[PDB]
């Protein structure tokens, strides 16, 4: 869905009864210089092994 | 035998002997150079 | 001490002794060749030296570097032989450079040689007086239009070996086809590409699971058909 | 004169892990003993390579 | 004149490189050797590496050979992920032994 | 007159140094025009194997007992390694890769993503 | 940390791919090279005839 | 095979050939010097040898160790030159001992030299008949009152290099000031000590974050300003 | 003739961990290419040392 | 030449050649001595 | 001195010198050969 | 610079100087032997050379390989001495081959030698003009029926040492019996096999916990009597 930038954004499930939401903001550095990008898209991002 | 010419020959023979000894020590017992 | 006869030990201590003749034998029978017998000299009658009834043909041959040392590298002797008339060359192109053959060296006092070697005979002739050493050919180090040099090694020479050797793999059998561990004795089934064949000279195993199934030998399969998923 | 090799490639199908492929030449194993080595295929991710 | 997706060459090359993503290991080696930022481009530099030899090498690596599973496959391919810092000779020797 | 060019039978015992007899060369100790002791590289280049003279025999990482029996290569990684003084990895085609974590923060997610309508409880 | 290992023992269940088969020479307490390890649901009833599920 | 002209190939196979002249060129222009052309010999008229219209001055010079081997260590030739009259000395104190310069070596058959070199001229004079090889100076191995020896190397020589080379650091920029990745083209701001300056010849970056902020170039900062806390 | 050096000291402020300090000499980098090394400073726990 | 001093000189030349070969093998290809 | 016999002696002295230098480099400073 | 007297420095620069004698001293007192003094020469009166009132006996002795280099291996000089009449042999079988002894080398200009050496006397005799070096015997490299060669080393020679050296063990004391850290000064209790003895010449700690309990010295036990269970 683009070269040089992407947005992804699978939506968040609606909460039931208020409550806070812990957020994990990471930034990962891979390779050097212009790279082609993901093989497919958002199916190429594995969070633990999925 | 003139020394100037023989010294280079001795040096080259020494280099060959050192290479042979190094390659020999990389065998099983040896010293692994 | 070496187990050598009392006659040789008696001769070793003499002040004036006979010449020590070294006889060589090249044994390529285990590598698909023949046996050749050589001596550096002829006898007094211009004939090949006869030892124990066997003729050792005259040929320029000389060995060096023979020693017995346990510490350090295993001893690697050298054997230089004449390559005039392209004789050793003929062996290099027929026996894969003679590699893997055996070299047997005998030291014999000339006083114990067979009586046929001497014009006046040998009263002290004794075919049981010899010192034998066996080595293997490791590499034909040089071969030219003049000579040929071979590197020899002790038959043990634990150089490239590893221990333990059997390796745990999936999708591949480590056994030897129709060997003891493989334990297969059926008819020709297929070749190494799994294509069916009734030709016994073209019957080989692909070493894959399908090759084993072709022979119904899956019980004796040398691989481990689950480890490919636990290693992730 | 090596006749058995263990090549370490990386499988992209099972999981991106080191798979060992054993290559042999059983004819030469009947002539020059059995000389085995290990080797790392630098860019390999296909069993064929 | 090289199409990485189909791994085909049109005709004579003449030079004049082009920025396209490819799995050709000859040109991965070329990038490793002549990149100024992270590679050996500051030292060495272009015109010191035979580009025609690498062209023929990449042509050889692009040839189709039996896959072993039933289909075909390019002869030699990349997909390395170099993370640790090794000496340049080590990486060059791995590239030239692959 | 000649070039000796020592081989292997000469160095392994002086059996064939006298085969060429090295007479006129030794009497002339050599020359400035031509050099002796060439030392042919036949058997020296082949010690590791014939395949070593055609390819550089790529290396492999040291075996570490930290891994039980897992084999690592020099051209992949599935870990999120530390990114301090560590060089940035190079990726050459395809591959499933780990990363060098640059930032990792844990905070409270703020409800509402885009647009206008935001509902907290349902 | 400071643990000392030897070349003639192992109390671990190591990975068993491309890792050769060990050799044990007398006695010793040993680990292993895991060949298969799967978790499933045990089926009630071991042998014989009578099986009782709830008691 | 090397791409050399047919005339040189024809000359190489002749039984009686001409003298093979070797002409040397030392190029220090890339390191802030000049180009010096040398030949071990004068010509028959007692003049520097004229090749392709360029005069190569007479000077005792001799190279050795030239070879093309791929396996093993990269070849390192050597070049010995005369240091009488302290000429090379003067080059060593002006060009940081010539380190980093280029050495170009041309092999030319004397039959193909320019006609000015010979009294009776040269009918077969051909300026396109030469074999060229380029090397780099690595170390002035010896410099004495008599001679001077330089080590040469291939221009590639992957000796001290590493790959990948770019390093991940905090509080320090790995870019080159006013370079490509730094991408700065503003006026003089400060020196390497962050002290403000309007002098262009004293304008350098401290490579810290403050130096980048001085130029409003924090977007192009070559460091990673969070990794110091994650590495604990 | 090295121009870039990575010195591994130990920071007592962030945490007692190995911090890398990059020392360069850009003038020499314009003359002798770029020769980079790594080095451990033995007793160093201060950036200045 | 007289044998003693010649043998000593050959020994020192051999030592120098061995040191040079060792330092040469520590380069890129080499054998790392 | 005849060359053919002297070359073997020089080679063997070179071998001995190489072995001695290797054993010397395995000391503290040295080079670890 | 070395701290040597002005007279020696004045002599060093002279065009025609006196002979430089080297006087050797072998000190085996720390290893249970005596002190011997040697010089390669007698004096003009056929007597051992008298220096500072001490007689150095004539004996063939010669040292080589003396140098001061900090980079690389620690310098290992050598000392060759005469083994005719088997004198050194006698020392080798009584002093464990002299290993561990001290060798002191003094360089003295013959002009400063004692006046008794010369028939006509010595006006410039000065017992304070000498250059002293100390080394240690590391190995008697060769001992034959003719000569004997000793390897020398600097007294520091951090060859086999490690740092830190004290090792954390259970069931064994690393201290030295009746040493400073052990701190035991009681009567004889037992031998190294824990068998009780009242013999002071047969009193040695077994270095186990029982041996320490025999002396009621468990407080000063050098081991750590819990680590054997936490290391599992
Ligand atoms: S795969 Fe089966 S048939 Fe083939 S060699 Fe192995 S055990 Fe024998
Ligand atoms: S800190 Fe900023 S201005 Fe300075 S060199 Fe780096 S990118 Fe350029
Ligand atoms: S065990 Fe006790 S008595 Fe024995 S040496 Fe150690 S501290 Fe001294």
């Amino acid at each position: 869905m683009g070269k040089g930038s992407s947005k992804g954004h699978t939506p968040r499930e609606a909460k039931d009864n208020l409550k806070s939401t812990q957020l994990l903001s990471v930034i990962d550095a891979i390779s050097e210089g212009p790279i082609e990008g993901p093989v497919d898209g958002l199916k190429s991002v594995l969070l633990n092994s999925t | 035998q003139i020394g100037p010419a023989a010294l280079k020959a001795v040096y080259d023979m020494a280099r060959k002997g050192a290479r042979d000894e190094i390659q020999t020590q990389m065998r099983d017992g040896g010293l692994f150079s | 001490m070496q187990d050598i006869r009392q006659e040789t030990l008696n001769e070793c201590t003499r002040a004036e002794q006979s010449a020590s003749v070294v006889l060589w034998e090249i044994d390529l029978t285990e590598v698909g060749g023949e046996r050749y017998f050589f001596c550096n000299e002829q006898n007094e009658k211009g004939e090949p030296v006869t030892w124990q009834g066997r003729q050792y043909q005259p040929y320029p041959i000389q060995g060096s570097g023979f020693e017995l040392n346990g510490k350090g590298t295993s001893t690697r002797p050298t054997l230089t032989v004449s390559n005039l008339y392209g004789m050793v060359t003929g062996m290099a192109e027929d026996m894969q450079s003679l590699v893997g053959g055996t070299v047997v060296r005998r030291k014999v006092y000339a006083r114990f040689l067979d009586a046929v070697n001497f014009v006046n005979g040998n009263s002290y002739a004794d075919p049981e007086q010899e010192v034998i050493s066996r080595w293997r050919i490791e590499q034909c180090s040089e071969l030219s239009a003049v000579s040929a040099s071979f590197v020899l090694s002790t038959p043990t020479e634990t150089d490239g070996a590893v221990f333990p050797g059997r390796i745990m793999l999936a999708n591949t059998c480590t056994w030897t086809y129709r060997g003891d561990e493989c334990g297969y004795s059926g008819p020709a089934v297929a070749d190494e590409y799994d294509q069916p064949t009734s030709d016994i000279t073209k019957d080989k195993c692909s070493k894959c699971l399908s090759g084993c199934k072709f022979r119904n030998n899956v019980g004796n399969f040398g691989g481990f058909l689950s480890i490919n998923k636990l290693s992730q | 004169r090596h006749n058995a090799v263990e090549v370490n490639w990386i499988d992209p199908n099972n999981g991106w892990e080191t798979a060992t492929e054993l290559v042999e030449d059983t004819q030469a194993i009947a002539r020059y003993g059995r000389n085995v080595t290990k080797m790392d295929a630098f860019g390999c991710t296909s069993r064929g390579q | 004149n090289y199409n990485p997706q189909t791994r085909q060459y049109s005709g004579i090359w003449d030079g004049t490189f082009k920025p396209a993503y490819s799995n050709n290991m000859a040109w991965c080696l070329w990038d490793m050797l002549t990149h100024p930022r992270y590679g050996m481009g500051k030292r060495l530099g272009a015109a010191d590496v035979d580009k025609w030899a690498l062209y023929v090498i990449g042509q050889y690596c692009d040839q189709s050979v039996p896959d072993g599973f039933g289909g075909t496959e390019p002869r030699i391919t990349c997909n390395a992920y170099l993370t640790t810092q090794r000496k340049a000779w080590d990486v060059l020797s791995d590239f030239c032994s692959a | 007159v000649f070039q000796i060019v020592l081989g292997a039978a000469a160095i392994a015992g002086s059996f064939f140094t006298a085969g060429a007899t090295l007479a006129a060369w030794g009497a002339a100790i050599g020359a400035g025009g031509m050099t002796g002791i060439l030392f042919s590289l036949g058997a020296s280049m082949v010690l590791g194997g014939v395949a070593q003279m055609l390819a550089p025999k790529a290396r492999t990482p040291r075996i570490q007992t930290t891994d039980n029996g897992k084999q690592n290569t020099y051209f992949s990684s599935l870990d999120n390694m530390v990114a301090q003084g560590n060089v940035l990895p190079v990726l050459y085609g395809e591959m499933r890769v780990g990363s060098r974590v640059v930032s990792q923060e844990i905070s409270t997610a703020d409800e509402g993503d885009g647009g206008q309508v935001v509902v907290i409880g349902r």
